[PDB]
């Protein structure tokens, strides 16, 4: 399963979310299951203060 | 696609005199309305004002 | 989804990249096609596959 | 860019400052002033109309000499100016206390833009926000641009403050470079009157010149500033009502 | 919101200190403060029915002394302007000093202009939040106005504090050039009167006033003030009236 | 936000300077005290009642003696008035220095006022939270109170500390300028009663005051001060029926 | 969050300047000591329960000489305690160079309070945080706490640091101002038992006096302080039962 | 990045001064200055074009004399230019004043580096915006390039500003150490001509070199330059055509 | 803390001042440093081990001779410490200028905390981020231990740095006063050797020390060093053997 | 992490400080220089490799003389050895100046680092953000690297710049304490261009070396280069076939 990561985050966000529990939820009922999940530096984050 | 940019900004101290022009028409009666001189006070205004 | 508008939009979306793919391998329908912004959107369009 | 444009010790990370670019638009805040040299000297106008006629405009002053044969106006605050004015009286003769010459038009612009330099650097203080156009006669006529950043620039003709961009537009087509003194207060004059949207009156214009067959600073008395009025009020309002 | 009011070292890009334009508001929130040229002399007029009756008579009385022809107004924090009257004093005696000559009034105020320039400039101190009204005689009766930032303003009739706004309006109609002492003298009383939205009376004013002829401040008794309240008082009635 | 109050170098947008707008309630967390004038001299009065039996009786004190004809009282920081204090007392001594002749009581009050607004228009200070009031008779009694700006306002009866509002709405009715030495002293003390909301005890209450006869400050030892509290209790008594 | 505690020069909305409250949480943390005040003399107890014993047991020190008639002993950091003391005792030695007097008790506490406060109004500069507890026979017993803002409060009998709150109320029922010597120094050695919540040993107190009849500053060695523990361990431990 | 190029006093964790080279990006914005070295001296040539023609097209000007064998070129700021090149003239005479020697172009970049760094140092204060090309022969050709950095970096032809990219570029291919002064004069310009994309004119640039042969600054007039400007032209249109 | 740990200048609502605890955790991250008080002497051990092979065992040190009878080790930063150690020998000296004596190892403690503590009050700079050690003999053994604050203690057995936390627990089983010179020295090495977790050499650690019979600081050759070590390694080799 | 790396005052709560070791990540960030030290002298090898050919093939310089036994090569921003090894030759000569000695690499080191620490700790001076190798004779061959820190650490042999830790690497399986002169420089080649990856000609890189035999810094000539050249060559050749 090849999940997108551009579609990952939003200037303010719920659709970002919806789908890793979609993903989630596809692998789980058809396991096994590899989900590709590019690219984590659009979701990768560093704290600040 | 729609080829000649037109700018239609406030209308000059000219362009002011002539509006004027167009309402005296439609007007009954004047005769001492100096139409320069509202269009020096009325600096910056378009047809509808 | 929300639901008349949304489901209908998705379905062709992926109507198009399906039927594109399924008849090339090689030369017998090629695609041409164009988009005026390619960033105004999400990759779908502009998917790798 | 937010940030880097509330100091005035940071750079932008685009590179250059944008503090003393927001320094250049409290010029244009104040009221236009254009100087316009000639082959036979060197006129300073500058607008000396005012809010209203509770202020009497002959004393609200916009055109100060500075030696006796170096006049300068401002734009920016009256208030920066009155200090930056001291400075340029007490630098010519500063000039004429150790050498015994009266100042060269580019050193006095030069020493005060060097002066506004030291104002611009450090982090604990505010940079003087305002310009001058300094304008005498040494040998032969200058015409100088001061700006708020501490630099300078030479001009034929010039303007500072709100009027900058029309008085350009104005010289580019009828500045010569072989007019005589009439010629020029004529058309120093007329791209006044554009800038302000206005036909002009004595009391409403300062003029001080500087020759250089003379070198002594002298203002153009409201008696004598009529003839010239006349002609330069013909042309402003042809071109301001077509 | 912006770093642009939140230091008074930043010019907006709108090119204005917002700093020294919430020093001018300091102004407002004084307690109106007018001043009246005649060519008889110079009138400046200030409230004293500040307070209550649990505070004396001759409570805050501004008019103070700076020197022996020069007396000014204030408004503003009551505090910043009991250092500038003070410096008002010392300078005019500086020049008493070192010249022996009688305070230049525009000299007076271009050296309180400069003063006041120290802490606009410099950022590790803030500019005083009053307006000084600066009249005397010195050959020829003037009025000015010093500002927060320090600028240097000609005025014939003004008015400073919350007042302000209502006195410019009422001389734009009623000032006049063709003036004498008694009548300008009752037309600033006039204008008082709308201020305080209420009558005069001898005891709600000081006016001090600089002659031309004697050149000395003097403050008008209670009982001098009262036929030249009588006199005003018919005006007041009338514009408080629809 | 708001404020615009993290320094003094900024003004709010409202005109004023939050950091002297807290320091002035600063004030009304301090101690209570009230001055009263009269015309055969003025009496200071200052509660010396702070703490409960953990601390002192006496604590010091609150009502110091500045000069020998001059007194004064403190409300606000403690910590703040020491230090004042000590700088008027210098000021006061130094007068006769350089005159050999006493120092007036308005004047007195204003060099206090100096040192303030100094600090509030420096950044790297705060302004002392803290105002005396100044009590004496220079050869007529005034009565002054100093506020945290450096602010300067004539009273005639006045308290400030916690028993600001009070003692304003209780000398509406109650305070006038022919009251006696002796019924204004006992006006005094009904009034500090009122902002505590009980009876005095002489033992934990400091008076001072300056006479006109003797032009020099005085105190009250407890022993003293018994009938005047005497009478004093009786209304505080009719007070707190209500 | 606050910007209120960022600095000192910062007031808060409360009119209370934020950062002072918490150089006085300072004092809390630290361990406690108890000035106990008699007419026989006075008594100062303090802290060495401190560490383990991997350090001394007579560690060095809570109860310093500023003088030979003048001691304190301090809560808060030690650090501040270590220069806040050198400059307390040059500051006493200095008096007595210049006037060949002891310095009184009182009037030392002016002079340090003095010495606080210059820091406490500087914003540049954090205030210390750290608390004196000044004791001595000058020529009658005196006794005052001196706060982290330079602020002087006299006590009948106080404590400051861990177990202030417990002294408080212990004292509020037993203390009489007209104890012995040799009750009250077992009084406030019971209360410092109550304070650490455990018996003492002569190891874990520091303890010194000064007397009326002798004017000099003794401290009271361990074994010359055991007897007295002895007594006040009956007590201590009567009032742990419960 | 953000706080790590807002600030002097910091470093990132590259470990660049984005500080620094923001106002090596105020140089790059603005304009081409060139040096070209060769084995008969060093020429250092500069444009001369800002503008529209209402400045004078024959001052203002890069090239400041600095003494009889050195001069610099100014890429960056007019601010920083002026203040700094006559620090760079007062140094060349204190090695004169102190040594009687001519100056070498080897200590005043040593010098004029260290008056960079200084400010770079400090924080609080800004970096001078500016670069320098320092060409001089002493007795040996010397090419240098003088950093807002306060660095060193020795060249034998280079640019600095905003044709730094097409004049090291042309100069990787043509360049060879074994130009003549003529060769090197025309090769110069032509890579000038290059970078404001446009064929030169002698009226809108200036070239300064100083010889081996006679070890004399020259500044070349509008008159001796135009020669080589023709052999230039054509070289410069072949290759706006590629 | 979030905000109160910004600057030195702070407090927090804790009462500790977080800038000055994160300076405490500078210490733990160099290296342990451990001394030990006997009757006999005070002895100092300081880790002198390397991190790499190529660097010379021998400026990774601790040990710096301040006086001729005192020495002293250190943790923190080795710039702040080379300064600090370099001041108390000025220090030290300076005693002995104007009393011709050496100074008290207490008194050399006391006049380097109060250095130390003058780095911490400003704002505009940051504490020394050390921690030391003095170890001397005055006439009798002394060991003191400075914070980085400025605040001192008195120990008799005692470390600093990463290993104190073992060494501390170390002592508490192992120390008792009933040791002599030589079964100190080897508890000494027995405690770097479980706080490094490894077997020693002497070439990875040096020994200092100050005794009373001879009065002096002397150094412990390496080869003087090897017996103790060998039998600290019987016992470190039981601590890895638990 | 931010806010612990705005400041240079601030300690990190982790006791590290970020800022000092970002410009750790500046020296990191340059050119390499390395250092190697045998029994018969010190070798100090600095890369002179430029950007381009444009650029003179000595840039002047990578290696300076302090002394006249001591010399630095330099890694890190070279903005900031200008000012740095100015200041180190001064207080080289000074030295010379006051005990007529040349100065001891440990003294040379010592002053240096101590003048850092200095701008380390205050918050107005940012550091210098480079280290030099600092090599010389004094009675045995010293190799120092000085941090921008403000530490010294002494090495057998070195590396600093971008290939530091590739020569740390190198010589730990390499280096070994019997090196001679000619093979200890040769090892040094080696090492440098492991780091830069490319082969050595002697127009790339620059070396001095200290000798003991003649006790003195000399120079090594391009020509007297070729030899040593060649031989680490073939070895370079060897490590990028690995």
């Amino acid at each position: 399963i090849r999940v997108v990561g551009s579609e990952f985050v939003q200037k303010y966000i719920g659709e970002g979310a919806r789908l890793v529990r979609e993903v989630f939820q596809l692998a789980k009922e058809k396991a096994p299951s590899i989900i590709f999940i590019d690219e984590l530096d659009a979701i990768a984050a560093r704290r600040t203060n | 696609r729609f080829d000649r940019i037109i700018e239609v900004p406030l209308p000059t101290f000219e362009g002011r005199i002539q509006i004027f022009k167009i309402h005296t028409r439609k007007m009954k009666l004047a005769e001492d309305v100096d139409f320069k001189e509202l269009a020096r006070i009325t600096e910056g205004a378009s047809g509808a004002d | 989804s929300d639901t008349s508008g949304d489901r209908e939009v998705q379905r062709t979306m992926m109507q198009l990249l399906a039927e594109l793919d399924g008849f090339d391998p090689r030369g017998d329908v090629k695609v041409i096609g164009a988009t005026n912004r390619i960033d105004i959107l999400d990759p779908a369009i502009l998917r790798p596959g | 860019q937010m940030g880097y444009d509330r100091a005035i010790t940071v750079f932008s990370p685009d590179g250059r400052l944008f503090q003393v670019e927001y320094a250049r638009e409290a010029v244009k805040r104040g009221a236009t002033a254009i100087g316009i040299k000639c082959k036979e000297g060197v006129i300073l106008i500058a607008d000396k109309r005012v809010g209203s006629k509770l202020l009497e405009a002959d004393t609200i002053e916009k055109i100060y000499k500075i030696d006796e044969h170096i006049c300068a106006a401002t734009s920016g605050l009256v208030a920066d100016a009155r200090v930056l004015i001291d400075r340029a009286r007490i630098e010519a003769q500063i000039n004429r206390l150790t050498y015994d010459e009266p100042i060269t038009v580019k050193e006095l612009a030069k020493k005060i833009c060097d002066f506004k330099q030291q104002y611009t650097q450090y982090g604990g203080v505010r940079p003087f926000g305002v310009s001058l156009l300094i304008a005498g006669v040494d040998e032969v006529p200058k015409l100088y641009e001061t700006d708020p950043s501490g630099a300078l620039l030479e001009y034929k003709a010039t303007a500072i403050g709100m009027g900058r961009n029309a008085v350009t537009e104005f010289f580019e087509k009828e500045y010569r470079d072989d007019l005589s003194f009439d010629d020029a207060m004529v058309l120093g004059l007329v791209a006044m009157g554009l800038s302000i949207e206005s036909e002009l009156v004595p009391e409403n214009i300062e003029v001080g010149y500087v020759k250089v067959d003379d070198r002594t600073f002298k203002e153009v008395s409201p008696e004598e500033l009529k003839p010239y009025v006349e002609r330069a009020n013909e042309r402003i309002r042809e071109l301001l009502k077509k």
